[PDB]
């Protein structure tokens, strides 16, 4: 999806 | 569950200083030509507090 960086997981941020 | 940060890369990173997911790593897009930074704004104080502080409480 995002061209470039990635996300570990759903990433819980409150 | 112990480390205060997670790498959100595709093949490699560079920076590592955050929370559970609030860390801003780098990503040498395994299938790319450039390396971008990961989002270290994911304030997973719960993941982190429960990651490092959760186990060694």
């Amino acid at each position: 999806a995002p061209p470039g960086t990635a996300r570990r997981k759903r990433k819980a941020d409150s | 569950g112990s480390q205060v940060f997670e790498y959100a890369e595709v093949d490699e990173i560079v920076e590592k200083r955050g929370k559970g997911k609030d860390v801003e790593y780098l990503v040498r897009w395994k299938d790319g030509g450039d390396c971008e930074w990961v989002k270290g704004v994911h304030v997973a104080e719960d993941v982190a507090k429960d990651y490092e502080d959760g186990l060694e409480y």
